[PDB]
C-alpha cells in the first residue's frame, strides 16, 4: 500500500529520458523553475521623506522554525539589511523601531536615522524571549501620539512585522480605522506565513499594502517592494521648509588650534555625550557637533546635506525601460554596448530610445546599480534643449 | 509629577540645577518641558497588559488561574487582578465575601476552590456570584433580542408552533437516559461556565469604547467577488507633471549653484569665436595637426627627461612633507576643561535647549499673529531672564583666568546671542498692545 | 593575493588639446598620453596579475581605448585566461611587448578619435558621466570573470584636463553615489580649471583630487600620487590634505544659502524668490510655502 505509495512519489521524479542523457532535463526544469517577478514599477505621485514605524510581533509564533531556527532569525537578520538598504536608498526618512512583547508595545528605538543605533538595537533584539501575545492597539497608540506631533508635511507610514497570530488587543481597533484614516497615517503589515482578515481588512481600509510571507527569498521581495517610497494617498502635503544647509568645519580656519576640543558644554552644538574637535555647523543654532545629515534638537530644523539625500530619490523616479529580443542584429561586432561581450541567451537588451544592445549583466547593473541607461547619455545631452 | 523627578536621576540632575542655580521654577518646569510626553511617557502605566481588557488576557485567564495553594501575587496583575478587571457586579460580590472568608488569602482559595470544579453553594458570597451569572445570561438574553437578524431562533420558531411539534425532536435522546443524573447536571453548567467565559468578551466589550451598533441587518450584502472595485487609484498625472517642468527648470537652469554656474558660462564665453568657428577651425586643424604627432611617439619618446621639472615637482612634495609651527600639543588642558563644564554645564545648557527650541518655535509663527497667546508671548518674556542671568555666573566663574577663558567664550556667546537674536528680532516685528 | 585592476579615465578635449597647441606648449597631447600610457604600464609593472582600463572622452563618444574594439583585439582579448590560440600577439611579452601590445591600440584609436573633428552637435564637450559607467559595467563582468579566491581590487583614475561640460547634474552625482555602493577608489588629477563638483565626487569616494602645479610638470606627482592599491596611500604618509568645499545653493534665482526649502514633493529646493511652483503646474498647498515668505 504505502510502502509502494511512498516510493510511487520517487518512480516518476527519478526517472527521465533514458538511454543516453539521463538526469539532464531534471536540471532544465530547475532552470525553468526560476525567473520570478521582476519589477512591475512605473509609478508617480507620492513617496518622499517617510517616517516609518517598525512594529514587531513578539509572540509564541517565533518558536516555530518554518524558515530558520527562529522566525525572528528569519526576521531580525534581514531587517539590518533592510535598514542599511533603506538608508542606502532613502536617507530623507527615519524609522520608529517599536516592539510588541507581552500584550504591550515598547518603542525600542526612537524615530531616527542613525543606523548603528538601529542595528545594535537589532543586535540587542537577538535574545528576545517574545513572551506573551501581540497587541497592536498599544502599538498604534505609540504610533498615533508620536506621529500626532509630527507635521502634516510628513509621510506617515507604518511597517508591521506580524506573526499572523490572534490580534490580541481590546478597545475597538476597528474604530481605529476612522481614527487613522482621518489622521492620514498609513499602516502596512505583512503576515508571517498566514493571514489575519481583520488586519487584511485593516490594510485594505488603510491603503497600506498587506502581504503574506511565503519564503525567505519571498520575504526579501516585499521588503524590497517596500524599500521604495510608495505613492500613498493624495492630499498629504506639497512642501517642507527651512531645510538647513550646514557647513563642514575644519577647526583650522583662521585661529589654528585655539580650542583643544570643540565640545565643552558651552559651544553651540556639542549635542551628544562625547568629545569632538569641530567638524560640522548648522545655520540656525549655529550648532557644531558630530556630523549628521538629518536634523537637530535646538534649531530643530532639518540638517539637510544635499549630495546625499537630495540626490538619492532625485534619480529614483525618472526611469524608463528596455526591451528584450532573441534576434540577431549583431550590433557591435557581436558585442555589448556596455560590457562588450557575448553569450547569446537570446536576451538582446535594447533601449527604448537610444536603442543600445545590452546583456543581463548590463541590464541588472542598470536596473539594480546604475538605474539609467548611459546610452541615453551621448544621445540626450548632445541635442538637449 | 514628583515621582517622575525622583525615579529618573538623570532628568533629576537636569531638574537640580534649575533649583540649584535657580534657573527656572517648577511651575515653569512643567510648563514648557513635558507637554507631549503627557501622552507618550504616561502610556506605560495606563496600558499594562492592554487595558480595557477584552480579548488579550481572556485567552489566558483560565489556564493561568492556578499554579498551587499559594502561587499568586506575582507583580501587579500577576494572576488575579484582570479577573477583577472584567466582572463589575461580580466585583461588588467579591467585596461582599472578603470578611465572610476573614483572611483575604483564605478568600483567594475558598472563593475560587468550589467555583472552579462544578458548582459553588457553600457560602452566601459564592451563591451571590452564582445566581447573578444566571441573571447575567438572562440580561444577556435581552440584548441579543435587540439585534434579531441572522438569528434563526426566529427562523426555527416558525416551524414548530405551526404543527405544535419539535418537542419530540427535543425529547428523542438515545443512549441510556435513565439512571445517571451526574453530567447532565454538570456539563450544562460547564456549557454555562464557558459561555460566561465567552460572554466575558461581551462583559469586557462594553469596556472598550462601549461598542454599539446592534445590526439593523443592512439589507444590501452585495456578494462582490467580481466588479473590480480596485480600491487605490494613483497615476492621474502627478509626478508626470513635475518631470515636465522641473527638468525643464533643470534644463533652463542647470546647476545655478556655487561653482556650478559661474565658472561654467565664463569659460563658455571664453570659447569666443566658436560660432565664428575660427578657433574651431584652428582646433580642427590642431585636431589634424597632432593627429600624426601622437602615433609616431618619437616626440613621445622623450617627453620624460626634464629633471628641471623634477626638482620643483620634488619641492612642493617636500614643502607639504613638512608643515611646521602649529601647536602640536593642542590639548592637555582639555581634561580640566572637560570635567568642569561637563559636570553641570552640559546639563545646564540642556536646560536651555529644552526651552530655547520652543523659544525659536513661538517666534517661528509670531508675525502671522495666530499662535499669539498670553501663555506664549510672556513665555517669550519668562525664560528670557531665567536663562540669560543664570549663565552669567557660570560665565563669570571661568573668567578667573584670561586666555583660559577667552578661547571658550568665543563659542558660548552664541547662547547670549541666540537669546538676544530672538529678543532683537522680537521687536523687528513691532507688537501692538 | 588579489588581481589588482586599474581604471583610468583620461580627459581628451581636442578643443582644449587644440587649445593646448594654441599656446604652442612645451607639453602637448602627444606628451600627455604617453606618460599616461606608461602610467598604465606602471600598474602592470607591479604584478603580472595587474589589469588596465583606459577610456578617453571624445565629443561624440567614449570608445574603450583599452582593452580594444578592433580586429587586433576583437579576436584576441588578451593572453592570460581564455586563450584565443593566437600566435603573433600571443607570443612576445614580458614588461615591454605587453606595452606595444597596448601602445598601438590607443594611438590607432585616438587616430579614430582625432579623425572626427566634424562636430556639429553644439559643442558636445566632456562627457565624463556616461563615460564613467562604461568601465563600471565592464568590471562588473570582470567581477564575474573570476572571483574565486580572486578579490577584484579595481581602482579608478580620472584625469581632467579641461572644463566640465553642461551635462545632467543628477547624472553627474548619481554614479558616484553608485560608486559609493561599488566600493572602488576614484582619484582625480585636473590640469586647467578646478571642478568643485568633481572634487565633491572625490569627497564621496574619499579618493584624491589634484590641481596640477604645471602641465609639463605632470610626471612626478602622477608617479607618486596616482599610483595604486589604497595600500600605497593608507601607508605612504603623504596626503593632499586640502579639500575646502562649500556648496549648497538653490535653483530659482541664484544664491549661496544656508536655508533651503522644497517646492513640491518632487525634491525641488529653490531660491526664496518664488511665488508659484516652477517645478510643475500643480499649485502649492496653501499652508506652508508662504511661511517661507512669512518670517
Ligand atoms: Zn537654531
Ligand atoms: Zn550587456
Ligand atoms: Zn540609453
Ligand atoms: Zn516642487
Amino acid at each position: 500500500r504505502w510502502e509502494g505509495g511512498y516510493e510511487r512519489t520517487w518512480e516518476i521524479l527519478k526517472e527521465d529520458e533514458s538511454g543516453s542523457l539521463k538526469a539532464t532535463i531534471e536540471d532544465i526544469l530547475f532552470k525553468a523553475k526560476r525567473k520570478r517577478v521582476f519589477e512591475h514599477h512605473g509609478q508617480v505621485r507620492l513617496g518622499m521623506m517617510r517616517h516609518l514605524y517598525v512594529v514587531v510581533d513578539g509572540s509564541r509564533t517565533m518558536e516555530d522554525q518554518d524558515l530558520k531556527p527562529n522566525r525572528l532569525t528569519c526576521t531580525l537578520k534581514l531587517l539590518e539589511y533592510f535598514v542599511e538598504e533603506y538608508f542606502d536608498q532613502n536617507p530623507i526618512s527615519q524609522i520608529g523601531i517599536i516592539v510588541t512583547k507581552s500584550k504591550r508595545a515598547e518603542k525600542l528605538t526612537e524615530l531616527s536615522g542613525n543606523p548603528r543605533k538601529h542595528i545594535t538595537s537589532l543586535k540587542k533584539a537577538v535574545d528576545m524571549t517574545c513572551h506573551g501575545e501581540p497587541s497592536l492597539y498599544n502599538s498604534l497608540s505609540i504610533a498615533m501620539q508620536t506621529l500626532k506631533h509630527m507635521p502634516g508635511h510628513t509621510s506617515r507610514e507604518v511597517l508591521i512585522i506580524f506573526s499572523s497570530l490572534t490580534t490580541c488587543d481590546p478597545s475597538n481597533i476597528y474604530d481605529l480605522i476612522k481614527t487613522l484614516k482621518a489622521a492620514k497615517i498609513r499602516v502596512s503589515v505583512i503576515g508571517l506565513s498566514a493571514e489575519v482578515r481583520v488586519c487584511t481588512v485593516l490594510a485594505r481600509e488603510t491603503g497600506g499594502t498587506y502581504h503574506v510571507i511565503l519564503d525567505e527569498s519571498h520575504y526579501k521581495e516585499l521588503l524590497t517592494h517596500h524599500v521604495s517610497p510608495p505613492p500613498a494617498s493624495s492630499s498629504s502635503e506639497c512642501s517642507l521648509i527651512r531645510m538647513g544647509f550646514p557647513q563642514h568645519t575644519i577647526a583650522s580656519l583662521s585661529d589654528q588650534d585655539a580650542k583643544p576640543s570643540f565640545s565643552m558644554a558651552h559651544l553651540d552644538g556639542n549635542t551628544e555625550p562625547g568629545l569632538t574637535l569641530g567638524g560640522y555647523f548648522c545655520p540656525q543654532c549655529r550648532a557644531k557637533y558630530c556630523e549628521l545629515p538629518v536634523e537637530c534638537k535646538i534649531c530643530g530644523l532639518t540638517l539637510v546635506s544635499a549630495p546625499h539625500l537630495a540626490r538619492s530619490y532625485h534619480h529614483l523616479f525618472p526611469l524608463d525601460a528596455f526591451q528584450e529580443i532573441p534576434l540577431e542584429e549583431y550590433n557591435g561586432e557581436r558585442f555589448c554596448y556596455g560590457c562588450q561581450g557575448e553569450l547569446k541567451d537570446q536576451h538582446v537588451y535594447v533601449c527604448a530610445v537610444c536603442q543600445n544592445v545590452f546583456c543581463v549583466d548590463c541590464d541588472v547593473f542598470v536596473h539594480d546599480s546604475l538605474h539609467c541607461c548611459p546610452g541615453c547619455i551621448h544621445k540626450i545631452p548632445a541635442p538637449s534643449g | 509629577k514628583n515621582r517622575m523627578l525622583q525615579e529618573d536621576p538623570v532628568l533629576f540632575q537636569l531638574y537640580k540645577d534649575l533649583v540649584v542655580s535657580q534657573v527656572i521654577s517648577a511651575e515653569e518646569f512643567w510648563a514648557n518641558r513635558l507637554n507631549v510626553n503627557a501622552t507618550d511617557s504616561s502610556s506605560t502605566s495606563n496600558h499594562k497588559q492592554d487595558v480595557g481588557i477584552s480579548a488579550a488576557f481572556l485567552a489566558d485567564v483560565r489556564p493561568q488561574t492556578d499554579g498551587c495553594n499559594g502561587l499568586r501575587y506575582n507583580l501587579t496583575s500577576d494572576i488575579i487582578e484582570s479577573i477583577f478587571r472584567t466582572y463589575p457586579a461580580v466585583k461588588m460580590k467579591y467585596a461582599e465575601n472578603v470578611p465572610h472568608n476573614m483572611t483575604e488569602k483564605e478568600f483567594w482559595t475558598r472563593f475560587f476552590q468550589s467555583h472552579y470544579f462544578h458548582r459553588d453553594r457553600l457560602n452566601t458570597g459564592s451563591k451571590d456570584l452564582f445566581a447573578e451569572c444566571a441573571k447575567i445570561d438572562e440580561k444577556g438574553l435581552k440584548t441579543m433580542v435587540s439585534l434579531g437578524v441572522k438569528n434563526p431562533l426566529l427562523d426555527l420558531t416558525a416551524l414548530e408552533d405551526k404543527p405544535l411539534d419539535e418537542g419530540y425532536g427535543i425529547s428523542s435522546v438515545p443512549s441510556a437516559s435513565n439512571s445517571k443524573s451526574i453530567k447532565e447536571n454538570s456539563n450544562a453548567a460547564i456549557i454555562k461556565r464557558f459561555n460566561h467565559h465567552s460572554a466575558m468578551v461581551l462583559a469586557a466589550g462594553l469596556r472598550k469604547q462601549e461598542a454599539q451598533n446592534e445590526q439593523t441587518s443592512e439589507p444590501s450584502n452585495m456578494d462582490g467577488n467580481s466588479g473590480d472595485a480596485d480600491c487605490f487609484q494613483p497615476a492621474v498625472k502627478r509626478a508626470k507633471l513635475q518631470e515636465s517642468i522641473e527638468y525643464e527648470d533643470l534644463g533652463k537652469n542647470n546647476s545655478v549653484k556655487t561653482i556650478a554656474l559661474n565658472l561654467k558660462k565664463s569659460d563658455r564665453y571664453y570659447h569666443g569665436p566658436t560660432p565664428i568657428q575660427s578657433l574651431q577651425y584652428a582646433t580642427s586643424q590642431d585636431i589634424i595637426n597632432s593627429f600624426q604627432s601622437i602615433r609616431q611617439e618619437m616626440e613621445a619618446y622623450t617627453p620624460k627627461l626634464t629633471q628641471v621639472l623634477s626638482s620643483s615637482a620634488a619641492s612642493s612634495t617636500i614643502t607639504a612633507l613638512s608643515p611646521g609651527g602649529a601647536l602640536m600639543q593642542g590639548g592637555t588642558q582639555q581634561a580640566i576643561n572637560q570635567m568642569v563644564p561637563n559636570d553641570i554645564q552640559s546639563e545646564l545648557k540642556h536646560l536651555y535647549v529644552a526651552v530655547g527650541e520652543l523659544l525659536r518655535h513661538f517666534w517661528s509663527c509670531f508675525p502671522v499673529n495666530t499662535p499669539f497667546l498670553e501663555e506664549k508671548v510672556v513665555k517669550m518674556k519668562s525664560n528670557l531672564e531665567r536663562f540669560q542671568v543664570t549663565k552669567l555666573c557660570p560665565f563669570q566663574e571661568k573668567i578667573r583666568r584670561q586666555y583660559l577663558s577667552t578661547n571658550l567664550v568665543s563659542h558660548i556667546e552664541e547662547m547670549l546671542q541666540t537669546a538676544y537674536n530672538k529678543l532683537h528680532t522680537w521687536q523687528s516685528r513691532r507688537l501692538m498692545k | 593575493d588579489e588581481l589588482n585592476l586599474l581604471v583610468i579615465v583620461v580627459d581628451a578635449n581636442p578643443i582644449w588639446w587644440g587649445k593646448q597647441a594654441l599656446k604652442e606648449s612645451q607639453f602637448t597631447l602627444s606628451k600627455c598620453i604617453d606618460a599616461v600610457m606608461v602610467l598604465g604600464n606602471s600598474h602592470l609593472f607591479m604584478n603580472r596579475s595587474n589589469k588596465l582600463a583606459v577610456i578617453a572622452s571624445h565629443i561624440q563618444e567614449s570608445r574603450f581605448l583599452y582593452p580594444g574594439k578592433n580586429g587586433r583585439l576583437g579576436d584576441f582579448f588578451g593572453d592570460p585566461g581564455n586563450p584565443p590560440e593566437f600566435n603573433p600577439s600571443g607570443s612576445k611579452d614580458g614588461k615591454y611587448e605587453l606595452l606595444t601590445s597596448a601602445n598601438e591600440v590607443i594611438v590607432e584609436e585616438i587616430k579614430d578619435l582625432m579623425t572626427k573633428s566634424d562636430i556639429k552637435g553644439q559643442h558636445t564637450e566632456t562627457l565624463l558621466a556616461g563615460s564613467l559607467a562604461k568601465a563600471l559595467c565592464y568590471i562588473h563582468r570582470m567581477n564575474k570573470e573570476v572571483k574565486d579566491n580572486q578579490e577584484m581590487k579595481s581602482r579608478i583614475l580620472v584625469i581632467k584636463a579641461a572644463e566640465d561640460s553642461a551635462l545632467q547634474y543628477m547624472n553627474f552625482m548619481n554614479v558616484i553615489f553608485a560608486a559609493q555602493k561599488q566600493n572602488i577608489l576614484i582619484d582625480a588629477c585636473v590640469l586647467d580649471s578646478d571642478s568643485g563638483l568633481l572634487q565633491q565626487a572625490c569627497d564621496i569616494t574619499g579618493g584624491l583630487y589634484l590641481k596640477v602645479p604645471q602641465m609639463p610638470s605632470l610626471l612626478q606627482y602622477l608617479l607618486w600620487v596616482f599610483l595604486p592599491d589604497q595600500d600605497q596611500r593608507s601607508q605612504l604618509i603623504l596626503p593632499p590634505p586640502v579639500h575646502v568645499d562649500y556648496r549648497a545653493a538653490c535653483f530659482c534665482h541664484r544664491n549661496l544659502i544656508e536655508i533651503g526649502y522644497v517646492c513640491s514633493v518632487c525634491l525641488s529646493i529653490f531660491c526664496n524668490f518664488s511665488p508659484i511652483c516652477t517645478t510643475c503646474e500643480t499649485a502649492f498647498k496653501i499652508s506652508l510655502p508662504p511661511v517661507l515668505k512669512a518670517k
